[PDB]
RNA sequence: CUUACCUGGCCUUGACAUACUAGAAACUUUUCAGAGAUGGAUUGGUGCCUUCGGGAACCUAGAUACAGGUGCUGCAUGGCUGUCGUCAGCUCGUGUCGUGAGAUGUUGGGUUAAGUCCCGCAACGAGCGCAACCCUUUUCCUUACUUGCCAGCAUUUCGGAUGGGAACUUUAAGGAUACUGCCAGUGACAAACUGGAGGAAGGCGGGGACGACGUCAAGUCAUCAUGGCCCUUACGGCCAGGGCUACACACGUGCUACAAUGGUCGGUACAAAGGGUUGCUACACAGCGAUGUGAUGCUAAUCUCAAAAAGCCGAUCGUAGUCCGGAUUGGAGUCUGCAACUCGACUCCAUGAAGUCGGAAUCGCUAGUAAUCGCGGAUCAGAAUGCCGCGGUGAAUACGUUCCCG
């Protein structure tokens, strides 16, 4: 906005795990206010990936947004280090866009895949990072 | 309003009220059980044979100041362009501006 | 033995807490089977986990008005009166977790020539 | 228990409240004991008024009516309360119903 | 911009209504009606008698209309007999039995309708308007009030082209909801069309609101 | 459509004037506006000219026409093309 | 019907007012011709006031001054309304410089939502605007105890149902609270701005009404009134049928979808606001159903509309123009209405179109908001995807003012 800035809008835990972080990615997973189903598909996605391989949920998922996270941006064009809450944001769209176009039947199942195929490195979300790191790098002297 | 067209109205209530009476009876008759289907039949004949402005389906509610055939408002009885005045004014008792 | 009353959303619930062993029952229901998701449960939960006084009181508790968010949440809210009323040295704890707050957010009115609270019509550019 | 009840309606709620108090007074002066007066709902109607003449369809007045209704129970009433009840006058805007 | 009816704004704040009677919904139509009938005829009647405020009231079955009025001999008659004519008649009209009350106006240059009735008249007798108006302002500032404001509208002095003029003196606080500010409009017709004439008087502000007022 | 249990509708001029024309042979077209009501069994072999708004059309009563009403064959509109 | 338009059939001091003259209580029962408007017959009756030698109400017949016009002029007007825009401005006295019109105040530093406030200054001060006074929501207290409520006692055909209680919820009147109040920074030491403690609530707490001087010869002679023009055997009035619903096309505003975060079926939860006596209807029976019949309680915190739906649990469908979608059409009915052809709503069986997310461009939204789900009402015999309201679930994002708009 033009005068003031506004503060940030707190979001509670998420009551099961107590994870802001879970939270967050369960509100971007909802639509149309559709929270229970939204938690559905998230605790199912969690539990499906610990039974798969015995991990912590919280922990695993910590570490897979850690590399799905971008680094850089470019602002209309002169490139930026991004912020902290950007980048997580972008992640977590980039990881629900991906499973959006995802060739599954259904969400859930369809999440944890996206999930493991970005842990081992390979993935849309990955290769969309890499774009936005190799127009960076186009676009580094500016600035 | 037109003149003509306010007689007009007061014409078809009067109509009305006149054969008020014989059209519920005929009705009843018409969806009285006991009573054959020859006399059931008449009645209905009989009906069909009222005058057409015995019928209130073509009754119009009016303005009752101007006679403005459109929102009319039953409870007072006026149309919009008057009652805004009206109330306004202070002469509609228990009428206030509404905000909650 | 001491009562407490909580408001949420056009909600309000009666609760009054007793010595106990941990019972707890909402309109002669269990809390599985009056609510159905386990983010309402833990919600409701939430204040005696806290205190990690879960076994130590028994609940009984009527409900009426709103939904089921509002419902589980004007519980929390009337749970935790009734244990400040039980002691109220719990209320610095309870004020820090935030559940001494009474949330006042409601719903908006629909306003002359809007669709709905803020939304407007489409508005043609030429 | 010959109880007697009265019903209040009105279009201000200072005045329905005002008569209801000098029932009250009037019943406890007589000597009987009195229930109430217990606040029952209002109804509330309102209506939307164009004001322009012609057209302008977001251009309107905003009108509503309070109705309010007031109830006072009469129990072991005295021979004398009745004939003073009746006396009371009657105050224009509050309607009265009595129920024996 | 548009003005909202200063009597309108305030009918729950500090003025009270011209009507007071309770009806159920199907009563309600036939009891507005009539009383709108009532009013359109002692209009009429009491023209000349320097009328103002009409109060109706309908108790249980019956009628009683207080009329304010700066000339009570008028409308009293020499031995009340106009009374009781117009008692009769306004019982003619609405079903039930009819009372008539006469309320005294000491003070007509405090009332804004019966200045704008002034106002009227000398327009149509042809009296400048921007004296009428200046002398209007006057008389009311000598009678007391806290502030005065008076508008004319129309073909002045017949010109092809209609304009509007107003004078003001004292102070007019619209906006603020407790001030006592009474209002009128009122018509002038002339050969050459119809001239409107708006008075605003400012009285002060009621303290206390609708329970000083007693309901 | 109209309710069974309260029968066809017909108008009780043209019903008199229907029945004049079978109980007396004549085939002179019988004249209505009466375009709302519906055709019945006597009418076949009958012709009646029905008001369309500006004209009375001339209409041949058949067994198929039976269960229709009198304006379906009085069409009030005229339409060519643009 | 509304209806102001068209075709045909009709009347003429008129469907409606006042004045003059004569006869008749008003009214009321049945037919005939006509599409109806109309015309012509045919029954019953002679009140109410009276100084009774008459008059009141209502009709019929004559008569002219007139009635009648949604005909024209929104550029001849009143009243009413939109817009810039809830943008923050617009002024006036007296002093002051200037020969002068004028200036000033109202200009400058910060600050705010703001000509809001505090500082400077030959200006001093005040008005209409801003703010507040009003309504609604959040915390608590007093009064009130039913038709509303059920913590503790008992009685129970386990249903606050009963005896009962006045505690809790709620209903609705009247009050208290919040004021930078306290604290630490901060700033010209001021205004003001940030961060703490208590508090239900902390910096206009959230919404609503309230529209300054003025601008667009802006809108409305078809709500109404009104100057002036026009028609008067019709530009007035009555009636039956038709049209306002047309259809090679082009725009604006919406509803329903293109599916798996979903469709179908079985089971099972939780609202708020309104409406109801020519009205809403418990219950039983009949029907696949829209509905029908009988019958019951409600003029309603009492009876009723009423099934909240998204939700949860279980099974099935497995990416197909499909168990997605529901347009179109063929049959068969119901109800409201004198009457559903042109031209109603709904119900059942059959049929099952386009559509697999939409170019350039462009629109709304900063929080209980957007998105999404259902419920009510005004108009109204019947006829909402429109309008005005109500609650349920419940997000994302604001680095900043370079760029577009005002
Ligand atoms: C697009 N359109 C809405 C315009 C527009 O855009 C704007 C705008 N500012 O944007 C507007 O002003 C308008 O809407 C509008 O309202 C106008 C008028 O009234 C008007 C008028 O009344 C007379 N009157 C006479 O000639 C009388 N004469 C006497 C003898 C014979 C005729 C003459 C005349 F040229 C006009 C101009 C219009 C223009 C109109
Ligand atoms: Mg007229
Ligand atoms: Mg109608
Ligand atoms: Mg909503
Ligand atoms: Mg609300
Ligand atoms: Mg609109
Ligand atoms: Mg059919
Ligand atoms: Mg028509
Ligand atoms: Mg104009
Ligand atoms: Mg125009
Ligand atoms: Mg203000
Ligand atoms: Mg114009
Ligand atoms: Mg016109
Ligand atoms: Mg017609
Ligand atoms: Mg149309
Ligand atoms: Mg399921
Ligand atoms: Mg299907
Ligand atoms: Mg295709
Ligand atoms: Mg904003
Ligand atoms: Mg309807």
């Amino acid at each position: 906005p033009r005068r003031r800035v506004v503060a940030a809008r707190e979001i509670l835990p998420d009551p099961k795990f107590s994870s802001q972080t879970i939270a967050k990615f369960m509100n971007h997973v909802m639509q149309d206010g559709k929270k229970s189903i939204a938690e559905s598909i998230v605790y199912g996605a969690l539990e499906r990936v610990q039974e798969k391989n015995k991990v912590d949920p919280v922990e695993f998922f910590e570490t897979t947004l850690e590399k799905v996270r971008p680094m850089v941006e470019v602002k209309a064009q002169v490139p930026m280090e991004v912020r902290p809450s950007r980048r997580t944001a972008l992640a977590m769209r980039w990881l629900v866009d991906a499973a959006a176009k995802r060739s599954e039947k259904t969400m859930a199942l369809r999440l944890a895949g996206e999930l493991l195929d970005a842990a081992e490195g390979k993935g849309a979300a990955i290769k969309k990072r890499e774009d936005v790191h190799r127009m960076a790098e186009a676009n580094k002297a500016f600035s | 309003a037109k003149k003509g067209m306010i007689n007009r109205e007061l014409k078809r209530e009067k109509t009305v009220a006149k054969y008020a009476a014989k059209r519920a009876e005929l009705k009843a008759t018409i969806a009285n059980v006991n009573a054959s289907d020859e006399e059931r039949f008449e009645a209905m004949l009989k009906l069909q044979a009222l005058p057409r402005n015995a019928s209130p389906v073509r009754l119009r509610n009016r303005c009752g100041l101007t006679g403005r055939p459109h929102g009319y408002f039953r409870k007072f009885g006026l149309s919009r362009n008057k009652l805004r005045d009206t109330v306004m004014q202070g002469d509609v008792p228990g009428v206030v501006k509404a905000s909650w | 033995t001491n009562y407490g009353t909580g408001r949420r959303k056009t909600a309000t619930a009666r609760v009054f807490l007793s010595a106990g062993t941990g019972k707890l029952v909402i309109n002669n229901r269990t809390l599985e089977q009056y609510f159905g998701r386990e983010t309402a449960r833990m919600v409701v939960r939430q204040p005696l986990e806290l205190l990690e006084a879960t076994e130590k009181y028994d609940l009984y508790i009527t409900v009426k008005g709103g939904g089921i968010g509002g419902q589980a949440g004007a519980i929390r809210h009337g749970i935790t009166r009734a244990l400040i009323a039980a002691d109220e040295t719990l209320k610095p704890v309870l004020r820090q977790a935030g559940f001494v707050t009474r949330d006042a957010r409601e719903v908006e009115r629909k306003k002359l020539g809007l669709r709905k609270a803020r939304k407007r019509p489409q508005f043609s550019k030429r | 228990n010959q109880r007697i009840r009265i019903r209040l309606k009105s279009f201000d709620h200072r005045l329905i409240d005002q008569s209801a108090q000098e029932i009250v007074e009037t019943a406890k002066r007589t000597g009987a004991q009195v229930c109430g007066p217990i606040p029952m709902p209002t109804r509330i109607e309102r209506f939307n008024v164009l004001t322009s003449p012609h057209v302008n369809k977001d251009a309107r007045d905003q009108y509503e009516i309070r109705t309010y209704k007031r109830l006072i129970d009469i129990v072991q009433p005295t021979d004398k309360t009745v004939d003073a009840l009746m006396k009371l006058d009657l105050a224009a805007g509050v309607d009265v119903q009595i129920a024996l | 911009g548009q003005k909202v009816h200063p009597i309108g704004i305030r009918l729950g704040v500090v003025k009270r209504h011209n009507a007071n009677w309770y009806a159920n919904p199907k009563q309600y139509a036939e009891y507005l009606l009539k009383d709108l009938q009532v009013r359109e005829f002692l209009t009429k009647k009491l023209k000349n008698a320097m009328v103002s405020n009409i109060l109706i009231e309908r108790p249980s079955g019956a009628a009683k209309v207080t009329i304010s009025t700066a000339r009570p001999g008028i409308v009293i008659g020499k031995k009340g007999e106009d009374i009781e004519k117009l008692q009769r008649e306004l019982t003619n009209i609405m079903g039930v039995p009819a009372q008539v009350s006469i309320n005294e106006i000491d003070r007509p240059d405090l009332d804004a309708r019966l200045v704008a009735e002034a106002i009227a008249s000398q327009l149509e007798k042809r009296v400048m308007f921007r004296r009428a108006m200046k002398r209007a302002v006057q008389n009311t500032m000598r009678a007391g009030a806290k502030g005065i404001k008076v508008e004319v509208s129309g073909r002045l002095g017949g010109a092809e082209i209609a304009r509007t003029e107003w004078y003001r003196e004292g102070r007019v606080p619209l906006h603020t909801l407790r001030a006592d500010i009474d209002y009128a409009t009122m018509r002038a017709e002339t050969t050459y069309g119809t001239i409107g004439v708006k008075v605003w008087i400012f009285r002060g502000e009621i303290l206390g609101g609708m329970k000083q007022v007693m309901n | 459509p109209r309710s069974l249990k309260k029968g066809p509708f017909v108008d009780a001029h043209l019903f008199a004037k229907v029945e004049a024309a079978v109980a007396s042979n004549s085939r002179k077209p019988i004249k209505t506006w009466s375009r709302r009501s519906m055709i019945l069994p006597d009418f076949v072999g009958l012709t009646i000219s029905v008001h369309n708004g500006r004209n009375h059309v001339p209409v041949i009563v058949t067994e198929h026409m039976v269960g229709h009403k009198l304006g379906e064959f009085a069409p009030t509109r005229t339409y060519r093309g643009h």
